[PDB]
DNA sequence: TTGACTCAACATCCTTTGCTACAA
DNA sequence: ATTGTAGCTGGATGTTGAGTCA
C-alpha cells in the first residue's frame, strides 16, 4: 500500500536475507582480494616491472639507518615513493573508465534487477591482468594493484588495501534510489584499492594513493583516503579497510582510516554483534596465511593508541550501543553505577543551549540479576547477601537484584550408589549449566532417552534444560533428556541406538 | 556441495570478474538454500573452497 | 547542512511446569 | 462416559525511516 512505501521499512524476512546477502558478498569480495594480491607476486611480472624503477630512486628506497636522527631516513623513504609515483603516471598509458560502478557500493534495488539482465562479460584471466599491468592498460583498479606490484619487484613491504563494499544491510529501506546528479564524479573521489608501505625507522605503516588522490600521507587521526560527504558515502561506505601483504597475510586495518571507529563505523559492520565479531574472525583466519610479526605487535599499539584517543562521540545517536560508553538515560533498569564511580565525561546537546548529558564508561556499570535469573545460569546466593537493588514486575511484584560477588557456583549433589538422582517436585532435574550436573553423572541428550531408561528399568532423571514459551497463555518446560550416573552411560547410548528394537 | 559447473563460474568472478558477482550471487543462493546456513557457521569451509582448484 | 526531536509501525527481549468446557 | 483435549501468552523496550524544526 502507500503506507507501505510511506514507511520506506522492507519486511524481517528482507532484514534477515540482506544480512545474508551481505556477508556472502563480503566473503566474495575478501577472498578476491586475496587471490588478486597472489596475482601481484607474479615473478614473470616482477622482472619486468623492476626495471622501470632507476638505481638512484631504488637507493632512495631503502635508505641508510640514521642514528642521530631516523627522520632523515623516513625523509628519503618518502622521496623515493614519490618518483615512484611520478614514473608510475609515465607508465601507465591508457586509463579507462569504471564501466558499471567498478568495485563500488551496489543498492539492494540494484542487485534485485542485476539477476534480471544477462550482462555480456568478458572474462579476465591470471595471464590478462599480468599483460595489461606490463603494458599500462586498464581501469584505477587495476592501475594500483599493478604499482603494489612494482614496489614489492624492488623489495619493498608493500600491501595492497582493498575497501570492501559489500552492500548495506543497515539500509532497510524499500525505495533505495540514488541522486543521478554528478554521480560518476562522485563515486570516484576516493579510491576503493590502495597502498600501505612499511616504514622500518619511524616504524609506521605509511599511506599511499599513487593512482587516485595522488599522494602519500602519515596518518595520525585523519586520512585523505577516507570518504567524506554524504553524497559520496552513497557509493562509499568505509567499514572494512582489509590490507594484503608479500607473505600472504591478511588484517583488518579499518582502525587507521576511521576517524569513528567505535561509534560511527561499528555500527554499520557486520561486527556490530558478538556472533557477527566471530564470524568475521574467522573469514580474516581464513585468508591469514602466515606467522605473527613484530611489525604486527607495533600496528596494533597503533590501533590500541587510536582507540583510546578516539573519545567520547559529539553526538546522541552515536552513543546508541556504543562498545566503552554509556549515556546516563541509557542505563537499564538492572543495572547500577559501581561503587565510587561517576561519569567520565559528558555530551553537548545539539539544538538546546548549554543542555548537557553525563556519560558514563561501561566497566563502571554493574549487572545485576534475580535469584531466579541467576539459578538460570546455574547460581545461588551467598549466606547473608545482601540485593543491591528492588525493582517491579508482572501480575505489580517487588523482584530483589543482586550483583555476581553476592553468588556462588550451584554444585548439585551426586547420585546414590544404585545410580539415584535428587530432584525437584516434579520428578525432574534442572540442568541450564554444564555445572548443574552432578559430579558423578553425565547428561545424554536425546529425543527417546528416556524411553530407552524406562526400558533398561535403570535408575534417572529426566533433564528439564531451558523453556519452551508459547501461545494460548501457557509456558512450557523443554524435557531434551536425561541425566544419568557415568557408569550407565553406554548401556543407555547402547538402547538409544536400538530404540526401534523396543 | 556445489556442482562442478557452479564452482567453476564462482571461482572464476571471484578471481577475476568480481563486478559480475551480484547476478551469480542472485543466481546462486536461490539455487542452492543450504548455502544461506553453511555461510553463517562455517565461513571458512566456504572459504577455502573458493582457494582450491586453481 | 546539522542532529535532536517526535511519530508509528514493527521487532525483540523477558517471561521460566494451566484452566475451562464439553464430547464420548 | 467423570477422561481426553480444543481453545484461549503479552508488555516493556529497542529499532527503523520520514518528517519537522531550529
Amino acid at each position: 500500500d502507500a503506507r507501505r512505501t510511506s514507511r520506506n521499512v522492507c519486511s524481517n524476512e528482507e532484514r534477515k536475507r540482506r544480512k545474508y546477502f551481505h556477508m556472502l558478498y563480503l566473503v566474495c569480495l575478501m577472498v578476491h582480494g586475496f587471490i588478486r594480491n597472489e596475482w601481484i607476486n607474479s615473478k614473470r611480472l616482477s622482472r619486468k616491472l623492476s626495471n622501470l624503477v632507476p638505481e638512484k630512486v631504488f637507493e632512495l628506497l631503502h635508505p641508510q639507518k640514521d642514528e642521530e636522527l631516523p627522520l632523515r631516513s623516513t625523509r628519503k623513504l618518502l622521496d623515493g615513493l614519490k618518483k615512484c609515483m611520478e614514473l608510475w603516471q609515465k607508465h601507465w598509458k591508457i586509463t579507462k573508465k569504471y564501466d558499471n560502478e567498478g568495485l563500488y557500493m551496489r543498492t539492494w534495488k540494484e542487485i534485485e534487477m542485476s539477476a534480471n539482465n544477462k550482462r555480456k562479460f568478458k572474462t579476465l584471466k591470471r595471464s590478462d591482468f599480468l599483460r595489461a599491468v606490463s603494458k599500462g592498460h586498464g581501469d584505477p583498479d587495476i592501475s594500483v594493484q599493478g604499482f603494489v606490484a612494482m614496489l614489492r619487484a624492488c623489495n619493498v613491504n608493500a600491501r595492497l588495501i582493498m575497501s570492501c563494499q559489500p552492500p548495506d544491510f543497515t539500509n532497510m529501506k524499500i525505495d533505495t534510489s540514488l541522486n543521478g546528479n554528478n554521480a560518476y564524479k562522485d563515486m570516484v573521489k576516493y579510491p576503493i584499492f590502495w597502498c600501505e608501505v612499511w616504514d622500518k625507522f619511524s616504524k609506521k605503516w605509511i599511506t599511499v594513493d599513487p593512482v587516485n588522490l595522488k599522494t602519500i600521507e602519515q596518518v595520525r587521526l585523519h586520512s585523505k583516503l577516507a570518504p567524506k560527504g554524504v553524497a559520496c558515502c552513497e557509493r562509499n561506505m568505509l567499514r572494512y579497510v582489509i590490507a594484503y601483504d608479500r607473505k600472504y597475510g591478511c588484517r583488518d586495518v579499518t582502525r587507521r582510516y576511521a576517524q569513528w571507529m567505535n561509534s560511527k563505523v561499528r555500527k554499520r559492520r557486520i561486527t556490530k554483534d558478538d556472533f557477527g565479531e566471530k564470524w568475521f574472525r574467522k573469514v580474516i583466519t581464513a585468508l591469514h596465511h602466515r606467522k605473527r610479526t613484530k611489525i604486527d605487535d607495533y600496528e596494533d599499539q597503533y590501533f590500541f593508541q587510536r582507540d583510546e584517543s578516539e573519545g567520547i562521540p559529539d553526538s546522541v545517536q552515536d552513543l546508541k550501543n556504543h562498545p566503552y560508553y554509556v549515556l546516563e538515560q541509557d542505563i537499564k533498569q538492572t543495572q547500577i553505577v559501581k561503587p565510587g564511580c561517576k561519569e567520565c565525561g559528558y555530551l553537548k546537546v545539539h539544538g538546546k543551549v548549554g543542555k548537557v548529558l553525563k556519560v558514563y564508561a561501561k566497566r563502571d556499570i554493574a549487572d545485576l540479576k534475580s535469584a531466579r535469573q541467576w539459578y538460570m545460569n546455574g547460581r545461588i546466593l551467598k549466606t547473608g547477601s545482601r540485593c543491591k537493588k528492588v525493582i517491579k514486575r508482572t501480575v505489580e511484584e517487588d523482584e530483589r537484584l543482586y550483583s555476581f560477588e553476592d553468588t556462588e557456583l550451584y554444585i548439585p549433589p551426586l547420585a546414590s550408589a544404585s545410580g539415584e538422582i535428587t530432584k525437584n517436585t516434579f520428578g525432574n532435574i534442572e540442568v541450564f549449566a554444564p555445572t548443574m550436573i552432578p559430579g558423578n553423572c553425565c547428561l545424554v541428550e536425546n529425543p527417546v532417552a528416556i524411553k530407552a531408561a524406562r526400558f533398561l528399568g535403570v535408575e534417572f532423571a529426566p533433564a528439564v534444560t531451558s523453556f519452551k514459551f508459547e501461545r494460548g497463555s501457557t509456558v512450557k518446560p523443554v524435557l531434551s533428556g536425561i541425566v544419568v550416573a557415568k557408569w550407565l552411560r553406554e548401556a543407555i547410548e547402547t538402547a538409544i541406538d536400538g530404540i526401534e528394537f523396543i | 556441495g556445489l556442482t562442478v559447473e557452479d564452482l567453476l563460474s564462482l571461482r572464476q568472478v571471484v578471481s577475476g570478474n568480481p563486478e559480475a558477482l551480484a547476478p551469480l550471487l542472485e543466481n546462486i543462493s536461490a539455487r542452492y538454500p543450504q548455502l544461506r546456513e553453511h555461510i553463517m557457521a562455517n565461513p571458512e569451509v566456504f572459504v577455502s573452497m573458493l582457494l582450491e582448484a586453481v
